[PDB]
RNA sequence: AGCCUGUGUACCAGGAGGGGAACAACCCAGAGAUAGGUUAAGGUCCCCAAGUGUGGAUUAAGUGUAAUCCUCUGAAGGUGGUCUCGAGCCCUAGACAGCCGGGAGGUGAGCUUAGAAGCAGCUACCCUCUAAGAAAAGCGUAACAGCUUACCGGCCGAGGUU
RNA sequence: UGUCCCAACGUUGGGCCCGGUGAACUGUACAUUCCAGUGCGGAGUCUGGAGACACCCAGGGGGAAGCGAAGACCCUAUGGA
RNA sequence: CGAGUGGCUUGCUACCUCGAUGUCGGUUCCCUCCAUCCUGCCCGUGCAGAAGCGGGCAAGGGUGAGGUUGUUCGCCUAUUAAAGGAGGUCGUGAGCUGGGUUUAGACCGUCGUGAGACAGGUCGGCUGCUAUCUACUGGGUGUGUAGGUGUCUGACAAGA
RNA sequence: CGCCACACGGGGUAAGAGCUGAACGCAUCUAAGCUCGAAACCCACUUGGAAAAGAGACACCGCCGAGGUCCCGCGUACAAG
RNA sequence: CCAACC
């Protein structure tokens, strides 16, 4: 519902962890960031082992709770939270000025951050957040 | 060697707390196949009686023979689809877009809502049709309510409101089908949706029993033999092992039992009539007399008499339909005795 | 097994003593097991009208006593429900000794038998004097 | 008894028979096999089984490996084949076992083993260019019955 | 490394992105040839498969891309065909083509019909006890043939005795 | 054995501070107060101060991102997964593989045997035509038949093989 | 013959709410925890994560190696009877 | 013969606890592991079939009732698809039981001059507490989001 | 102890059966690609769920009055609430 | 099995 982001990042074909690491760095520097097209973000490796790891996080839990996200939306945001001291004041502030979106709700196009791009012509072993979500059982709403 | 044994009670109906809406809310609807049509209806539980039926089952060794069958009488007077709500598809699922209301309202619908005095049915319709052209339209449902007044045995006059999805042919066709119903007055009946012999899923808030112990609530054993005389009769053995050092939510404990929403599947509709054929002599206990639109559901239905029950076309039927079963007898014998 | 044709509330358990309604020489039978049955923890195995059961002979002729044989429950005191809703109950509990083929070991049956048992065990029925 | 109990050289050399009694007999049947009336010099090929790690090999293991090795050389070259194999090590190290808690723990005598330094030749065969692979196979079987990994090194043999 | 495949006169080969389409009098076949650093492209009257890397894994796919393309050439002109013979001992097996799937009945006396959906635009023609599977896409054709055979596979009994089933007689 | 019992030494005990996730004795370091500066161990994608540093190579297993250790496992055995280095031999007088063609006569060798003809067994294992073709390497048959290996020729064209 | 299969309904007194009366046990501190790890090897408090809006009522007792008693066992004391 | 994994048995050690962490078996109630007994899907066979025998994936669900014995285990019986094993302070006594074990009485056998002794046997023989915190099962009051009524959405969560 | 109701079907896989296929002209289920395939995984179904801090959506009513509380008669509800 | 002395 309207988010004045000083920066709009395009995660399409970009390595999730590398984008996350930079969006965290910027958020702590006071930048308001909006990550777009999360469903198209990418994570390298063997799809079978990658999914096994995210499936384990989904199965973990108990009464106290280990609510782990399934949508690429939340997967990505949780990824960023893990790079922020979200329990400290400055950390929660940073984290709260960062939002992730399925598709691109803005008119502008996001920018591709240097060092985070993946070349599909040079890589066959990688997966898509969207693919991971579908496997996890998420309702492909994107 | 400690024999195995399934746990006590199901973990699929929790938490076992008091229901938020006494009016049931379906969490699923039939699939779109036939022509457009309202996918549900409602009524008020009255009581039970039995009926002798001619075995309909083509695979039964008794096909064509007399058969006594238990029936729960539900008074199903006409309802009123008072509005058409449209849902749009978004990155976060379905969300209400707008609603198309009417002008004719039952005299007492104002006991629950603030009835519209100024509304634009065309601006609404317009926005909806534009949503379809755009391809962002989600399912289509009708805001519906009952007419308690039509039922003398039920004291409430305040109508019960529920939303019921409209499925059917193509969206354009059922959207138009929806708008038609609403406009009139929305007055529709049980006949319009169901046919005697079809299978319906019935939803309702069970009978409340307040607080009850593990024995009754979860079906755990009572203490046995010598273990029943030392000071513990209806208490479980232990709340868990030494480790983990906490009580898991899975151990059977005391608490609210009853007054929970339940959706009973594949209830066969034995007969849909009107009048007093099903009524019982002396009147249904704690209810009254029936003489109006009614439905005879095979077997039991969740809830106490007078509670609002909802019907929906069975979403997972096991058997094919065998329309209009032949009823040779309907007991009217007093229920007191 | 073939549908019985009625709903039964098992009126017998493992260890129950019943009447041997035939002329095999066995007067009293003790229920040991119920063919095809599998219960649950602490539950005493139950048998009723129509079930085939393994039995031991508690009372009768020397040659019959203590023999472990198969039988078929023909009568019981606990009611059963027939398709038309009516409940049916007998004066006692009784079974008929039967062989590997389900044919009565005896030559004659004593007392009435439930029609439902006839369906299942025809040869047992083709020995019945009274079928109710 | 597992070899894990004695395969390492983690104890003093214990071989003095003048101070040790009750030493069990060796299970090693022969140390020189094949045609021992002939000299090793009379063969064009000399192949040795070399140990890659320093260890102790109980006499029970030597007998097993030597057996499963020579046995193959017999089955493939005959009870009199033109070859000769040698097991050059002897089990001089006496082994114990404490078989009463840790009190007076010095163990009773239970066996013998040969200490083999890494890089040493345990077995050495001499054959003709023909049966060179038959001896390489006898060794593959033998090193499967002794603790360490081994190298099947070929000495005189430029017939590659 | 680089490999050049002169395209047949009967054929035309267009390609965008990682997708390659081949068309001939017998039809068309489109395939995705995607592997790290292997560039496939249509250079005039020749298709080119090249890469700056030359490790065993790369060479493997290159050689694989070639045969795939040469097969596409063949399929759009000569076409691909597989022959199959329906053999049964005691129970007369009924093999028929219905819609986009070949159906078999009375297999080993089974009341329930076994079936499988035909892949691609693959055509299946049966003449008595003989069956011919054909089309331009060797992938779809080869699988359809294989599927038909697999469709009468039995694991429950000794095959040497129970041999009923449709088998691939000739492979292209 | 985070065991028992010696010995030399430094440490803890009685030793802060920095690092090691935490962590008596592992690393830096021995420390009055206060202040500026530069380093040590260790670290420089984010959490968290410092590189998403440079030249190059390997790895596809999330191996790994784990100095030491009760704490970090991973073994005997196996691997045409892949990368790199070396030796021998063969090859445009056409290698290796594949495909096509030829694989023939004396004679079905002699013996044994009712019979045995490449192929039960024993012994021998010779020469014609020729660009090749065993007294036959493996299946196959009651024995033949039949199908192939050897061996030769062709098509092909660049490395192949140990 | 309800000991059991297999539990149900009921009765009386409590329990629950209200007026009045009105103790004791226990208390280093902090304390909303959960999963792992670490640690004198059996942690709500150390480390890493996860979870966690405050307060209150009823409950059966999983944990606080719960409270109560300077272990009645075992050993040791140039102890006692 | 050689190499390992586990931490169910047993042994070893004496690190923790003697101003006490109640001890076997059983019972009740909950979670889990897989080295799989059954059930699903497979491979091989000394696979005709039916059925066996062996092997692979797989922990969703199931694995029950009885006779002796305190017994665990085990022996035995009839059923069964099968009637698998193991971890949770040998899960579970501020839950139960008290048969065993485990004081004070007593007897037998053996030992001892004797007092008396014996994981030898035998009969009898005591189980406290009003929950502060935390944990969970259910029920409320507030604040936050920020005038009201009605209807929904679905991030998450539970299921066999 | 009585009575009623509690799937089918999809999607992705394991073991396994195969297709196309090269490294290695051949062969090869595998290296890239693909067709299938378990009571197991995901969906289907049921239950909870605006405190989801991105703390939500829609419609109408109302801001001098919509709605609500006290009060009164009662239970389809209930230990207080 | 075992819950101490043997
Ligand atoms: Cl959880
Ligand atoms: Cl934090
Ligand atoms: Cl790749
Ligand atoms: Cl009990
Ligand atoms: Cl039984
Ligand atoms: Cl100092
Ligand atoms: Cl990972
Ligand atoms: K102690
Ligand atoms: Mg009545
Ligand atoms: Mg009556
Ligand atoms: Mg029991
Ligand atoms: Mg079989
Ligand atoms: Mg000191
Ligand atoms: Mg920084
Ligand atoms: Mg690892
Ligand atoms: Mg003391
Ligand atoms: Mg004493
Ligand atoms: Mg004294
Ligand atoms: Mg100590
Ligand atoms: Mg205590
Ligand atoms: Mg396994
Ligand atoms: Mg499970
Ligand atoms: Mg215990
Ligand atoms: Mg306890
Ligand atoms: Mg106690
Ligand atoms: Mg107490
Ligand atoms: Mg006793
Ligand atoms: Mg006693
Ligand atoms: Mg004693
Ligand atoms: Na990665
Ligand atoms: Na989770
Ligand atoms: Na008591
Ligand atoms: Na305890
Ligand atoms: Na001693
Ligand atoms: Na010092
Ligand atoms: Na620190
Ligand atoms: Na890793
Ligand atoms: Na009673
Ligand atoms: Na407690
Ligand atoms: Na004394
Ligand atoms: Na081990
Ligand atoms: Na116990
Ligand atoms: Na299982
Ligand atoms: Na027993
Ligand atoms: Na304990
Ligand atoms: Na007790
Ligand atoms: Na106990
Ligand atoms: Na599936
Ligand atoms: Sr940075
Ligand atoms: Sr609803
Ligand atoms: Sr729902
Ligand atoms: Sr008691
Ligand atoms: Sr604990
Ligand atoms: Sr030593
Ligand atoms: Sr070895
Ligand atoms: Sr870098
Ligand atoms: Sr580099
Ligand atoms: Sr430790
Ligand atoms: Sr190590
Ligand atoms: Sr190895
Ligand atoms: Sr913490
Ligand atoms: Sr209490
Ligand atoms: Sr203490
Ligand atoms: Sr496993
Ligand atoms: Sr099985
Ligand atoms: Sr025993
Ligand atoms: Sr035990
Ligand atoms: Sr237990
Ligand atoms: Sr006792
Ligand atoms: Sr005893
Ligand atoms: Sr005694
Ligand atoms: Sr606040
Ligand atoms: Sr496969
Ligand atoms: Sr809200």
């Amino acid at each position: 519902a309207e988010f004045d982001a000083d920066v709009i990042v395009d995660a399409r074909d970009c390595i999730m962890g590398r984008v996350a690491s930079q969006v965290a760095e910027q958020a702590l520097d006071g930048e308001t960031v909006a990550v777009v097209n999360a469903e198209r973000a990418v994570i390298t490796g063997r799809e079978e082992q990658i999914v096994e790891k995210y499936e384990k996080r989904v199965d973990i839990g108990n009464d106290n709770g280990y609510f782990y996200p399934k949508r690429p939306d939340g997967i990505f945001k949780r990824t960023i939270r893990g790079m922020l001291p979200h329990k400290k004041q400055r950390g929660r502030e940073a984290f709260e000025s960062v939002r992730v979106y399925l598709g691109n709700p803005y008119d502008e196009d996001g920018e591709v951050l240097d060092g985070t791009s993946l070349d599909r012509l040079s890589n066959i072993k990688f997966v898509t957040l969207g693919e991971i979500s579908e496997t996890l059982g998420a309702n492909k709403t994107w | 060697p400690q024999p195995s044994r399934p746990r006590k009670g199901s973990l699929g109906f929790g938490p076992r707390k008091r229901s938020t809406s006494e009016t049931p809310r379906f969490n699923s609807w039939p699939s779109d196949d036939g022509q457009p049509g309202v996918q549900g209806f409602a009524g008020y539980k009255a009581g039970m009686t039995h009926v002798v039926l001619v075995n309909d089952e083509p695979n039964s060794p008794r096909e064509g023979m007399e058969e006594t069958v238990p029936v729960t009488v539900i008074e199903t007077p006409p309802m009123r689809a008072v509005a058409l709500r449209a849902y749009e598809d978004t990155p976060y699922g379905q969300r209400p877009l707008t609603e198309v209301w009417t002008d004719e309202f039952h005299s007492e619908l104002d006991r629950t809502l603030d009835v519209p005095e100024d509304h634009d049915p065309d601006a609404a319709e317009e926005q909806i049709r534009d949503a379809h052209e755009a391809g962002d339209l989600g399912d289509l449902r009708l805001i519906t309510h009952t007419v308690p007044d039509a039922v003398p045995s039920v004291p409430k006059k305040k109508p019960d409101v529920m939303e019921t999805r409209v499925g059917g042919g193509s969206v354009s066709d059922r959207l138009d089908h929806a708008l038609d119903i609403v406009e009139d007055g929305g007055e529709h009946a049980m006949n319009d949706i169901f046919r005697a012999g079809e299978y319906a899923d019935v939803a309702g808030v069970t009978k409340g029993k307040g607080t009850q112990g593990p024995v009754k609530r979860w079906g755990v054993q009572k203490r046995k033999g010598k273990h029943a005389r030392q000071g513990w009769r209806r208490r479980i053995g232990n709340l868990g092992p030494w480790n983990p050092s906490r009580v898991r939510s899975t151990v059977p404990q005391q608490g609210q039992t009853g007054y929970h929403q339940r959706t009973e599947l594949n209830k066969r509709l034995i007969d849909i009539g009107e009048g007093d054929e099903p009524t019982v002599d002396g009147g249904f206990v704690n209810y009254g007399e029936v003489d109006g639109p009614y439905t005879l559901v095979k077997g039991s239905v969740p809830g106490p008499d007078k509670r609002l029950v909802r019907f929906r076309p069975a979403v997972r039927p096991n058997d094919q339909p065998r329309l209009d079963p032949e009823v040779r007898y309907v007991s009217n014998e007093s229920n007191q005795g | 097994m073939e549908a019985l044709g009625a709903d039964v509330t098992q009126g017998l358990e493992k260890g129950s003593l019943i009447t041997c309604a035939d002329n095999t020489g066995a007067r009293e039978l003790k229920v040991i097991s119920v063919h095809g049955y599998s219960g649950t923890k602490n539950r005493l195995p139950k048998a009723g009208l129509g079930d085939k059961i393994t039995v031991s002979v508690t009372k009768g002729t020397p040659e019959m006593r203590r023999q472990v044989l198969e039988a078929v429950v023909v009568r019981q005191r606990k009611p059963i429900r027939r398709p038309d809703g009516t409940r049916v109950k007998f004066e006692d509990n009784a079974a008929v000794i039967v062989d590997e083929n389900e044919d009565p070991r005896g030559t004659e049956l004593k007392g009435p038998i439930a029609r439902e048992v006839a369906q299942r065990f025809g040869s047992v029925a083709s020995a019945a004097t009274m079928i109710v | 008894k597992p070899a894990s109990m004695y395969r390492d050289i983690d104890k003093p050399a214990y071989t003095r028979r003048e101070y040790i009694t009750g030493i069990p007999g060796s299970k090693i049947a022969q140390h020189k096999m094949g045609r021992k009336q002939k000299d090793a010099d009379d063969y064009p090929v000399q192949i040795s089984l070399i140990v890659e790690e320093t260890v102790q090999l109980r006499h029970g293991s030597l007998e097993a490996s030597r057996l499963s090795a020579n046995r193959h050389l017999i089955k493939e070259l005959g009870e009199e084949g033109d070859y000769k194999m040698t097991l050059r090590k002897f089990p001089h190290q006496v082994l114990r076992e404490n078989k009463d808690g840790m009190r007076a723990a010095f163990g009773k005598i239970v066996g013998t083993a040969a200490r083999v330094q890494a890089g040493e030749q345990l077995f050495t065969a001499y054959c003709n260019v023909e049966d060179a692979e038959h001896v390489k196979e006898a060794f593959r079987r033998a090193y499967n019955k002794i603790t360490p990994s081994c190298r099947i090194d070929s000495s005189p043999a430029g017939n590659a | 490394p680089r490999v050049e495949l002169e395209i047949p006169e009967d054929v035309d080969a267009e390609q965008d992105h990682l997708d390659i389409t081949v068309e001939g009098d017998n039809g068309s076949v489109t395939r995705r040839l995607w592997y790290p650093d292997i560039d496939v492209s249509v250079d005039g009257d020749t298709v080119v498969i090249e890469s700056d890397e030359d490790n065993a894994k790369t060479m493997s796919t290159i050689g694989t891309f070639q045969s795939h393309i040469e097969n596409m050439f063949h399929g759009v002109t000569e076409g691909w065909e597989y022959g199959m013979e329906v053999f049964y001992s005691h129970f007369p097996m009924q093999v028929n083509v219905e819609g986009d799937e070949v159906v078999i009945e009375n297999f080993l006396g089974e009341k329930a019909p076994r079936r499988t959906t035909i892949h691609g635009d693959t055509d299946v023609e049966i003449d008595g006890e003989e069956l011919t599977v054909s089309g331009p896409d060797i992938e779809a054709v080869g699988q359809t043939a294989a599927d038909i055979e697999q469709l009468t596979r039995i694991n429950d009994k000794d095959v040497r005795v129970f041999q009923d089933g449709v088998y691939i007689t000739r492979k292209p």
